[PDB]
């Protein structure tokens, strides 16, 4: 589908509310699987299961391996922006 | 599911 940018609004003590699946290693990108009930990414509104997280405040995440995109990701603080698409 | 994939919930 087409590229989106999404924003995330969050406090600091909770984290995205997202699983996430794949990465470089599995030859597949950083996957959302599950968006959790109640949990930032899904008041945002904007993310979905399926979508493929291309970048996470302007950090390239399309070669990345999956625990490298855990760091990156639980990284985010506050308002951030994503860049995804479903495929 | 396979699970063949690595998951994590973030």
């Amino acid at each position: 589908g087409p590229i989106r940018k999404v924003l995330l609004l969050k406090e600091d003590h909770e984290g995205l509310g997202i699983s996430i699946t794949g990465g470089k290693e599995h030859g597949v990108p950083i996957l959302i699987s599950e968006i959790h009930p109640g949990q930032p990414a899904d008041r945002c509104g904007g993310l979905h299961v399926g979508d493929a997280i291309l970048a996470v405040n302007g950090v390239n995440l399309r070669d990345t391996k999956h625990k490298e995109a855990v760091t990156i990701l639980s990284q985010q603080r506050g308002e951030i922006e994503f860049e995804v698409v479903y495929v | 599911a396979n699970s063949r994939w690595k998951t994590s919930i973030i």
